[PDB]
DNA sequence: CCCTCCCCTAC
């Protein structure tokens, strides 16, 4: 919002905030409503006070209370607080949009491919005698792009699909792969196209932030400290 | 701004045992937080009792935000583009609490679209 | 040796030693060991009928304050009859006492080249059938065969 | 270097401008073109 | 209305005792954990004990304490030193004056008094000097204005319901003591002198609840006795 | 909600100015010492009135609170230091809350049975 | 070994408590949740097969024959090839009937149970009939008996968020539960596959072992997951969250 | 006023000895009887012995003492070291009473008094067995043959008349040996 | 209420 850097030229830059996904972390194995609700009552005071600034794009995650398979359904209109009735209305999706979990943004005419991570941390899952890094994470996106599929590993990532989604049509300008153990970015040349991958790390551990612009492509990177 | 914030954070402090943030100000007052940041650093003048803990943050050339805990040594002393007073304290844990705040007129970087009723 | 006093009477000893009163208690009629009886930890579960089988009568009772005697002084209960009459801006103190700390922290610390066998050899097999009616030597015909000898009472080394 | 001395050398000389809060600058617009496009291949009935 | 009142005194309370074991070193520090859900909404992120059985015995006296809350006018911990029988610190909450109404405060606004008054305490006890590992203990005791209890079991009556049993234990848990019964006995040899600190209290709609502690601060030889951690 | 009460709760609080609650009052006390010290001190009626609700105070074993609207007290005139401090007002309300508050801090050593063992060392 | 393992564990569990605590109390509390868990239907089903070897041609009539003897002849009816060896033990369960029907009557195969759509066990027989008889007699000779023990056991909608929580944490439990399912069925099944990806968990699941607890369990889950309610609960999601 | 006095104290002196001498090893374990009985609607579980030969002799020791209550100042249960004839433990019943008030107080303040000796019995350490012995001493104002410390105090009667203190001293060679006296 | 048949166990 510009209250700590102060710098309101460079701050406003900043068109829209996209939350990639494990808002929650809880354990559904022994969970209730009650300690569920007090979250989400925490989430929904933070967007109420940040949406009137920015706009807000969530995604569901693995931990989220959403499915297990990798299509993640958006999250219900309801589990958030009564504040955000007005927001919640129909029209006005351009300041609080929910996303399934696969979705391609085309922010400004850049078409951008976002996931929470579950397939990288599922083929990771794996050992594979044959082949934790940063520079492995980034290499195992870079196969998954050139495999143009998003799910390599079927039965551990997605469920039994009606009617396949995950294989791709179109090449994305950018690739984003959230909650990773680190953070890193390459840019690579696959038939002549250029792809920027991204891999997002966790906010709980390793708080850090990833700002993407979209003019030059170029992902530079703000700390926070407790 | 002067005879007045500082009240309200005597208030905040004493009257009410609670942290006193800059936001708090700004949403109070309805001022900037280059305001808020120089009426904390005001208040944290011209104080003999010292029954709070200051908590302060520095912003560096990175964007690294830091909380500064030693208080003693403080890395990449050049490096840092601004220091202020975050917030103050009456008790050595800081665990502030958040609820909804009624932004009205305190927004200083507003978004490009405006919120539609029905 | 803690002193007795200025002006100390002594009694007279006791009739029974550590190791005589259990040994006078079962010459007495009573068993040496009294061990415990079934019995319900909670009063709710006594359900106040008889119980008795085959025509054999069952004590059964509750280690609960609310079932529990009085101490009885020369074999007749000794009880408060009349109701109890109190005083204005009384004290009272919880009594029941809480974990140790010693508890908690355990608590918290855990959590021969001569042949003299006999030779083996196995068989089994797999027969594709038709639908799911199992495997019918009349009408479905073998398709594999697997055996294995066991190579540890074999003897040659062919 | 102590902490008084940083906060006396940033906080005292504030710059206390461009922020009237009267008429906030607006947040560059930045527009999802698949928000109304629809056809999203990951949405599942 | 003591449906939503008798909910928030339990909240409190259980955070209060809490707070009082954790910052005074009756149990170690490691079993306690911040949280704020306790199976109620905790008004911040009060640390509470995973021990099972310190939990179990916190939520009986808890509700012990409520059954009788309208004969109750001052519920007090006693903080008493294991070497020898004596309190050494004393945190009182005062009931007096708090309405006793069956017939709208809402939630917020209480929880904000309840966090207000337990960041009080909390403010008064980081003060306090530390307090060695196991050598300390607590106490409860209850200032009763008409009552008698050890009395419900005289009648021999056979308990048929976990209600009439609960009471039935409830009406024989407590034991009869005096006003500064632990108190040292003015030696006269430097008297001690107990110290009187006052804290902040909730004053919401339905909820008036005083606070203040006592501390004994002096002595004449073998008392606090290590178990203030020396001089820090 | 029994017979024993002396009003709609356990007990009977003392009123002062038509206020009950001890926040309102507390804050009200607050409101006072801020306003009098400007008007050069305050009224000998508005302080004797303050005197006999302490005065009643302590006699119905609240030390506590008299400790606490002290404790406000005394805070409230440090934080007015350094602005309006040797004012005409600041010293007169210093000179009346030691002389007419501290010592009627050691009076009325009663807790509804006999008087309290050892002796008093409120924190002031 | 003419009883099942559900009863095993029971008495073996009241026995043990009984000379351990000698305190009726737990022995009365974990039988009351041990009937109510068998009435709620929350077993594992394998532990209510009765296991009775069978002597087809030793029998003076099919009157005399035995329940387990009227699941061989019913599967050989079906098909010759399925006839048992001699003295060989055929698992059978009961299954809830008509009042007065015969207990052979049921007789239920657990090939047949596992397939039937709308078989429940009859939670009445086992409780009463299986249960009842050997805890009342080693137990009458304390002077109890476990008999009465046995005997003795809108507004949401206006509140969507906790609806909608509970509805979400019900489906996100039994989807964890069914996902760990197929990953032991996947790696145990790696065994003869020796494949990781596809094509192994399509093999995993054409497993059919009746001696296996994970394969009641798997059954369950599926059973759950397309059962009626929660199709029900799925469309109380989709009418709270169509605003 | 004495009617409830004396019909009390001879349970209250009953309950002081049998817990005295369970809660020591003065006689083993199962030898008491402490499921069955409630002394002064206390929670706790209190042992009384199952010997009547035993029971009889602290019944008569206990109507002796009462009889000569206004000529005995002291009553003391010493705990005496066998191979040594010391006394290592002693606990004292001081008596201050003049021979109004009603039974209620009275029943309270022993049960009171009953709580505050289970208390401080239960925290003492284990002795081992057969190195016991104990023996009723009483001292006399102004079946009887004439004759380091650490002091507890404890709290007993003083709603009145009844003036009783309750204390108890400390201080072998093996004879205590640390280790739940109810768990066997 | 009693009888017969079947299953399974203990020595
Ligand atoms: S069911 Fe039991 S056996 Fe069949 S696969 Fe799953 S685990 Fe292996």
């Amino acid at each position: 919002m510009g209250r700590i850097n102060n710098k309101i030229d460079d701050i406003s830059l900043i068109g829209r905030l996209l939350i990639c996904g494990n808002s929650v972390d809880f354990d559904i194995k022994s969970v209730n409503k009650d300690e569920l609700m007090i979250s989400l009552t925490e989430f929904s005071k933070f967007l109420h006070n940040i949406l009137p600034s920015i706009s807000v794009d969530i995604m569901p995650g693995t931990n989220d209370p959403s499915d297990k398979s990798l299509p993640q359904q958006p999250f219900h209109k309801s589990l958030f607080d009564k504040s955000l009735e007005s927001y919640f209305n129909g029209s006005n999706k351009e300041i609080l949009n929910l996303v399934t979990n696969p979705y391609e943004f085309s922010y400004n005419g850049v078409d951008v491919l976002a996931v929470s991570g579950k397939n990288i941390n599922d083929i990771c899952k794996y050992v594979i005698p044959s082949n934790d890094d940063i520079e492995h994470r980034l290499d195992l996106m870079e196969c998954t792009m050139k495999w143009q599929n998003i799910a390599p590993t079927a039965p551990d990532t997605l469920w039994c699909y009606p009617y396949d989604p995950f294989v791709l049509d179109k090449w994305p300008h950018v690739y984003i792969v959230a909650n990773q153990p680190y953070f890193g970015t390459r840019v690579v040349e696959i038939g002549g196209k250029n792809i920027k991958i991204i891999s997002v790390p966790e906010f709980s551990s390793t708080g850090m932030i990833i700002l993407l612009d979209l003019e030059t492509l170029e992902a530079e990177t703000v700390k926070i400290d407790i | 701004m002067d005879q007045k914030a500082s009240y309200f954070i005597n208030e905040k402090l004493f009257t009410e045992v609670k942290p006193v943030l800059f936001t708090d100000l700004i949403h109070h007052l309805k001022i900037g937080p280059s305001m808020a940041k120089k009426l904390m650093f005001d208040y944290y003048k011209q104080t003999t009792n010292a029954k709070y803990n200051c908590v302060v943050i520095c912003c560096y050339k990175d964007q690294t935000i830091k909380i500064i805990h030693d208080l003693s040594n403080i890395p990449q002393q050049d490096s840092i583009i601004d220091c202020f007073i975050y917030a103050f304290n009456p008790m050595d844990s800081f665990i502030p609490y958040y609820d909804i705040i009624d932004q009205k007129d305190c927004l200083t970087i507003k978004n490009s679209y405006e919120l539609k009723v029905s | 040796g803690l002193r007795y006093g200025k002006r100390a009477f002594v009694y007279g000893e006791p009739p029974f030693g550590y190791q005589d009163i259990l040994n006078k208690l079962e010459d007495e009629g009573f068993p040496k060991i009294d061990y415990k009886d079934p019995f319900f930890s909670n009063p709710v579960d006594l359900e106040n009928k008889p119980y008795a089988y085959a025509g054999k009568r069952f004590e059964i009772s509750s280690t609960h304050v609310s079932t529990r005697i009085p101490v009885q002084f020369g074999g007749e209960t000794v009880s408060v009859y009349n109701k109890p009459t109190f005083d204005m801006f009384s004290s009272w103190k919880y009594a029941l006492k809480p974990p140790t700390y010693d508890a908690v922290q355990k608590w918290y610390n855990k959590v021969s080249s001569v042949h003299d066998s006999l030779t083996h050899l196995t068989l089994e097999i797999h027969a594709n059938t038709r639908s799911d009616k199992i495997p019918d030597p009349a009408i479905d015909e073998v398709s594999m065969i697997i055996w294995c000898l066991e190579e540890e009472t074999f003897p040659l080394d062919l | 270097l102590h902490m008084d001395a940083l906060l006396t050398k940033f906080n005292e000389d504030r710059s206390l401008q461009d922020e009237n809060l009267s008429q906030p600058r607006t947040r560059v617009r930045i527009v999802d073109d698949n928000l109304y496009n629809k056809s999203n291949p990951f949405q599942l009935c | 209305m003591n449906r939503w009142v008798e909910k928030w005194l339990r909240v409190y309370l259980k955070c209060y005792i809490n707070l009082i074991l954790f910052y005074r070193n009756v149990y170690p520090p490691q079993s306690f954990d911040y949280t704020t859900y306790q199976s109620f909404n905790l008004p911040q992120f009060v640390p509470i004990n995973r021990h099972p059985a310190l939990i179990d015995y916190i939520e009986e006296l808890i509700l012990d304490v409520l059954s009788k809350l309208t004969h109750v006018y001052r519920f007090s911990i006693c903080i008493i030193n294991k070497k020898n029988d004596l309190c050494i610190e004393k945190y009182v909450l005062d009931f007096s004056e708090l309405q006793h109404v069956d017939k709208i405060i809402t939630e917020t606004e209480v929880f904000d008094e309840f966090r207000s008054s337990l960041n009080s305490l909390i403010m008064h006890l980081e003060k306090l000097p530390k307090v060695n590992d196991d050598t300390i203990t607590f106490e409860a005791v209850i200032n009763a204005i008409e009552l008698e209890l050890g009395h419900k079991l005289d009648r021999n009556r056979r308990v048929d319901s976990l209600e009439e049993k609960a009471e039935i234990e409830r009406d024989s848990n407590w034991v009869k003591c005096q006003e500064d019964e632990n108190l040292p006995d003015n030696n006269g040899f430097q008297p001690p002198k107990i110290k009187l600190t006052s804290l902040v209290g909730s004053d919401v709609g339905p909820l008036i609840i005083h606070q203040f502690s006592e501390k004994l601060i002096s002595g004449d030889d073998k008392i606090l006795n290590g178990v203030y951690s020396q001089y820090e | 909600k029994n017979h024993f009460m002396g009003q709609n709760s356990i007990f009977q609080p003392i009123k002062f100015q038509n206020l009950t609650r001890f926040k309102k009052i507390c804050q009200l006390v607050k409101q006072w010492v801020a306003e009098t010290l400007g008007d050069g001190g305050p009224h000998e009626k508005d302080v004797k009135l303050f005197v006999k609700y302490l005065i009643k105070l302590c006699d119905s074993n609240r030390v506590h609170l008299v400790l606490h609207l002290s404790n406000l007290i005394s805070r409230e005139l440090n934080l007015c230091a350094f602005l309006n401090q040797d004012h005409s007002g600041f010293q007169t309300w210093e000179r009346i809350l030691l002389n007419d508050i501290i010592p009627l801090l050691n009076r009325n050593k009663h807790t509804y049975q006999t008087v309290r063992k050892l002796d008093m060392d409120f924190e002031v | 070994r003419d009883g099942i393992p559900a009863q095993q564990k029971i008495i073996e569990k009241c026995i043990r408590l009984l000379f351990q605590t000698k305190d009726l109390s737990k022995i009365k509390k974990y039988l009351q949740n041990e009937f109510f868990k068998i009435q709620i239907g929350k077993v594992s089903a394998q532990d209510f097969c009765f296991a009775k070897e069978v002597k087809l041609g030793a029998y003076k009539s099919e009157k005399t024959a035995p329940a387990g003897a009227v699941v061989v002849k019913r599967r050989i009816n079906e098909d010759h090839r399925a006839e048992p060896q001699y003295k060989e033990r055929i698992p059978y369960l009961v299954v809830k009937g008509k009042q007065g029907q015969l207990l052979r009557e049921r007789c239920v195969s657990p090939e047949e149970f596992l397939e039937g759509e709308n078989l429940e066990l009859d939670s009445e027989y086992y409780i009463n009939k299986i249960l009842i008889p050997p805890l009342d007699r080693l137990f009458n000779l304390i002077g109890i008996n476990v008999g009465n023990w046995a005997q003795e056991i809108d507004d949401c909608l206006e509140k969507r968020s906790t609806t909608t929580l509970s509805f979400l944490i019900k489906k996100l439990k039994r989807q964890k539960e069914y996902q760990t399912l197929k990953t032991v069925c996947r790696t145990c099944s790696y065994r003869y596959t020796s494949d990781a990806g596809i094509e192994n968990d399509h093999i995993a699941s054409k497993c059919n072992s009746y001696d296996c607890p994970v394969f009641y369990s798997r059954v369950k889950a599926e059973r759950y997951l397309r059962d009626n309610q929660s199709v029900q609960r799925e469309e109380a999601l989709i009418s709270l969250n169509d605003w």
